[PDB]
């Protein structure tokens, strides 16, 4: 029995090797307080990690020490770890092994120096790194597909055919989760409210968590919702007030289907996916349209299985079949497929034992995986 | 009431009161080493020998007419076995004088339930239950009364002319009845056997477009429910999208149709073998004590070794667990005869006699061995058969010196590997394999037992990385060898003259195979090389 | 007499607020059933119209290819 | 004399929001009902014009 923790920036999620369901998630929200301690005798903790963090964003600043699957400012990040290590799992690491999680290629510094970090001071016995997609796959159980994970912080492909990763037409994309929420925020400036500081900033994504569906024909529900009233949604913030939301209800997701809005010129996701879909073989094409497999968050806004079949459909010769693998395991298979891999027997000979790492120096975790 | 072991002529109510004298001395428990089954002709001989040692009480052989119904199964060859291992204590004070004697099964076949094979027949009291007599009983249990209705049945052969249960109905009832049963769950017991059979009616569909399962025939569902009391509706939801809880229980959701096939099969597979465990704590129940009882000698029933035609995995573990008892045995004998060639020292042979099996148990059990291997191929995606003997062939040809191929097997159908034991070489083909040891222990369907009828949630309430028969299999056959770990042992066998049944005359076909398969030629083999 | 009053007043105002918090939740579960049954019956209506568009281009599909055959 | 204006105000909507969801979900259960039906006869329909296709080759 090892252990399984997601390195992803949105939830850093904890459970143990074998378990169909993390132990303990929590958001990965570091803190620091920005007043000065006025009654004398609180005792004030120099840091918070997690929901007890988010409990009290009040007086709080958040730092999200995890952008874009590159981990900045370390000195939190493994805060994180140690807070998880003993106050969420509850177990010292010297007597389990441990398994971590990365997204495609991110840096190469990243794994090469977090291996070192997590190993030293930690001193665990053994850990292996372990990219994303191919992992999603296992969670599902289908041994052939494209992943398209999208975990929060970053958004990739991977074409993998009969059980092979076959590298050169994974098409990593920046197009991240947390930046429908950024972009968010300016669309809802517009309706007269405003969300300037950190604490409303994180309260959005949660505003996000339940108002956002994805419409196909983007142009004619939006003048639908546009000249009737059908769809205005109410929804309250933990201030009293109440606020409601129109058409942006269904103009958050699409930033994602087209990135006109936010601005960055590289194409929608639909495109990406069938761009790596043509970028193979003439005759890998003939199953990869059929098992199509979401994974990761940000794909729990109804609707986007049904839509993306329909971009996918419209791009892709009108022969195939398309239909789109998109259990409601989501936002968790990366860790279910993390876990049964930790319970794979043959697997236990491949991680780094601690031998190894001392006698070889850190470049092991690339050289080895 | 002495001559330890070789002052009288060969007799084993010497030996076990030569157990009792140990009791007397050493203070410490005895284990007797029943070896065959009723299938070799055995019942009549412990049945005696428990009296015997009584007599330095009745109760005991009561359970036996009602416990064999669950347990007997008939197989391809020996039929009419109970192939459920009961060992069996009796309880002594420091006075002598028995105060009580609790009873306690271990390492039940689990997955005879479903996929039995098509030429053996399942477990007595289906068939029991199929026989129109008594129908008023089956009135209650709502069933047609055809064997070939259901799916768990059809796959038995259910006309075994040698011996049916339709006289023994009787009195196995009238014993579940006296054993002291409330009429209440006297009816309760038959309910959730029924609903066992019930259940292989369920029919599933493939949802549109997508992937996970919607309910077929909701008329069978809703006549199980009612006989399980809890709704239909409820049921089947809980079937098509299970609970699997988060940091907060968030209503998670996600199945496949062979992913529900399997597991409701496990389901079943699950209770009806917790049901099983209560009858037996309702047994030590009619039979209950208050008097200081802590020295018992307890005698044990085990299946034996198996060996003919046409074996899966069933054949597999049985046969590990029967050789595991003489792994203990030859660690025994080893140290009682080291202890005394130590006495007249000069050179030990061999030291560790067991070293002869542990050469075959890390083949089946050290990890990526062969039931690891099963453990791993069930996890893995898309479950292929043929894939599993390919992995074994890569990982433990050559590499393992007990893992080889057989060649030709004249007339029965060709096994794929085979092994070479010191019993016999053994022969299998690993068809359904996977689906056997599949079975995910569903939990929303556990939670949603609890507000119906008193047995069900009796027997659930009290109590994972999916658990697949091999793994509880192999913990529980553990626990049993630290039970013995923690003992003494002694021997007893049973032998087999003929099928004709002619008493007093040899008939050497038969005995010979039984008495190599016993192992006694192998301890045998143990004295001849040695000291 | 006007102690009596007031208990009885602030025991009715305990049962009136019972009554309004039980209203309050039960109102809330039917609006998230509402809004729940919203959302699928327009996500279904999306669905069974792209089905019913592909049989009409399935049938048009079908009847050339009998005419070419013919 | 507030709480009892709010006790009516509240069993008004909870009736409105409950017979919304009722005619929601009545209507989503007919649908469910077609659903099927219509891809099964897009299922013969592709099944037909794929061996009408096949034979005009
Ligand atoms: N109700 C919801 N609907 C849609 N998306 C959500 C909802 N709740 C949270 N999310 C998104 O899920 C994301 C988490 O995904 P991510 O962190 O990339 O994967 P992981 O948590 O496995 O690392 C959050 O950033 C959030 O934006
Ligand atoms: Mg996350």
């Amino acid at each position: 029995t090892a252990l399984v923790c997601d390195n992803g920036s949105g939830l850093v999620k904890a459970g143990f090797a074998g378990d169909d369901a993390p132990r303990a998630v929590f958001p990965s929200i570091v803190g620091r307080p920005r007043h000065q301690g006025v009654m004398v005798g609180m005792g004030q903790k120099d840091s918070y990690v997690g929901d007890e963090a988010q409990s009290k964003r009040g007086i709080l600043t958040l730092k999200y020490p995890i952008e874009h699957g590159i981990i900045t400012n370390w000195d939190d990040m493994e805060k994180i770890w140690h807070h998880t290590f003993y106050n969420e799992l509850r177990v010292a690491p010297e007597e389990h092994p441990t398994l971590l999680t990365e997204a495609p290629l991110n840096p190469k510094a990243n794994r090469e120096k977090m291996t070192q970090i997590m190993f030293e001071t930690f001193n665990v016995p053994a850990m292996y790194v372990a990219i994303q997609a191919v992992l999603s796959l296992y969670a599902s159980g289908r041994t052939t597909g494209i992943v398209l994970d999208s975990g929060d912080g970053v958004t990739h492909n991977v074409p993998i055919y009969e059980g092979y990763a076959l590298p050169h037409a994974i098409m990593r994309l920046d197009l991240a989760g947390r930046d429908l929420t950024d972009y968010l925020m300016k669309i809802l400036t517009e309706r007269g409210y405003s969300f300037v500081t950190t604490a409303e900033r994180e309260i959005v994504r949660d505003i996000k968590e339940k108002l956002c569906y994805v419409a196909l024909d983007f142009e004619n529900e939006m003048a639908t919702a546009a000249s009737s009233s059908s769809l205005e949604k109410s929804y309250e913030l933990p201030d009293g007030q109440v606020i409601t939301i129109g058409n942006e209800r269904f103009r958050c997701p699409e930033t994602l289907f087209q990135p006109s809005f936010i601005g960055m010129e590289s194409a929608g996701i639909h495109e990406t996916t069938y761009n790596s879909i043509m970028k193979c073989d003439i005759d890998i094409r003939k199953d990869l349209y059929a098992n199509n497999v979401m994974s990761g968050g940000t794909t729990m806004y109804p609707g986007i299985a049904d839509r993306m079949q329909k971009e996918i459909t419209a791009l892709a010769p009108s022969t195939m079949k398309i239909k789109i693998i998109a259990p409601p395991e989501r936002k968790y298979s990366v860790w279910i497929g993390g876990s049964i891999l930790a319970s794979l027997s043959t697997f236990q000979q491949m991680w780094i034992t601690k031998q190894e790492y001392d006698e070889a120096g850190p470049s092991i975790v690339h050289r080895k995986c | 009431r002495g001559k330890k072991r070789s002052e009288a002529p060969p007799h084993i109510f010497s030996i076990s009161d030569n157990a009792y004298q140990y009791m007397l001395t050493d203070r410490e428990n005895q284990s007797i080493l029943i070896t065959g089954e009723s299938g070799a002709g055995k019942t009549v001989n412990t049945k005696r020998v428990i009296q015997y040692f009584a007599v330095i009480e009745d109760q005991i052989i009561q359970a036996n007419p009602a416990l064999e119904a669950f347990g007997n199964a008939k197989t391809v060859r020996n039929d009419n076995s109970s192939r459920f291992g009961k060992f069996i204590r009796i309880h002594f004070g420091a006075t002598g004088k028995l105060a009580s004697a609790d009873i306690e099964t271990y390492l039940l076949e689990k997955s005879r339930v479903i996929f039995q094979l098509k030429a053996e027949r399942d477990y007595h009291i289906f068939y029991q239950i199929l026989s129109n007599k008594k129908p008023e009983l089956l009135d209650m249990l709502l069933i047609t009364n055809n064997p070939y209705d259901y799916a768990f049945i059809s796959q038995g052969e259910t006309t075994v002319a040698s011996i049916d249960d339709a006289e023994e109905l009787m009195a196995t009832d009238n014993a579940f009845d006296v054993l002291g049963f409330t009429t209440e769950e006297k009816n309760s017991m038959y309910k959730l056997t029924g609903a066992i059979m019930h259940f292989g009616n369920m029919k599933f569909k493939l949802k549109q477009r997508e992937e996970q399962a919607e309910p077929d025939g909701t008329e069978e569902a809703d006549k199980s429910a009612y006989l399980m009391g809890l709704n239909s509706a409820d049921l089947l939801k809980g079937l098509c999208h299970p609970r699997v809880k988060v940091g907060n229980e968030y209503v998670t959701k996600g199945q496949n149709v062979q992913q529900v096939v399997y597991a409701k099969g496990a389901l079943a597979k699950a209770v009806y073998e917790r049901m099983f465990n209560w009858m037996v704590t309702r047994i030590n129940a009619t039979l209950e004590t208050k008097q200081p009882r802590q020295y018992f000698i307890g005698v044990l029933d085990i299946a034996g070794f198996e060996i003919f035609d046409f074996n899966s995995f069933e054949q597999l573990c049985i046969n590990f667990t029967n050789e595991k008892l003489q792994q203990f045995f030859n660690h025994h004998m080893f140290v009682l005869e080291q202890e005394e060639y130590k006495k007249e020292g000069i050179e030990w042979e061999f030291i560790d006699f067991g070293m002869d099996l542990q050469a075959c148990i890390d083949l089946i059990e050290k990890p990526m061995g062969i039931m690891s291997i099963l453990e791993e191929e069930c996890m893995f995606p898309k479950a292929t058969d043929m894939t599993f003997k390919a992995k074994l062939f890569d990982n433990h040809l050559g590499k393992s010196s007990n893992f080889q191929k057989p060649r030709n097997i004249k007339g029965k159908p060709e096994a794929h590997f085979s092994l070479i034991h010191y019993a016999g070489t053994v022969d299998y083909n690993i068809i359904g394999w996977l689906q056997k040891n599949k079975d995910p222990l569903n939990e929303t369907v556990v939670d949603l037992y609890k507000k119906s009828s008193l047995k069900m949630l009796s027997s659930l309430f009290a109590n994972s990385s999916f658990q697949t028969v091999s793994a509880l299999h192999r913990e529980n056959l553990n626990k049993l060898m630290t039970n013995l770990r923690s003992t003494h042992p002694h021997f007893v066998r049973c032998i087999i003259p003929n099928e004709t049944k002619s008493p007093g005359v040899i008939d050497n076909p038969l005995v010979m195979h039984q008495l190599r398969c016993n192992g006694v030629l192998e301890g045998i083999r143990i004295c001849r090389k040695g000291f | 007499s006007l102690q009596k009053k007031l208990k009885g007043t602030e025991d009715e105002l305990d049962k009136y607020s019972e009554a309004l918090k039980d209203a309050q939740e039960k109102l809330e579960l039917a609006e998230k059933k509402a809004t729940d049954a919203e959302a699928d019956v327009a996500s279904l209506n999306r669905r069974i119209q792209l089905v019913e568009e592909e049989l009409d281009r399935a049938q048009e599909r079908l009847a050339t290819a009998l005419q070419k055959l013919e």
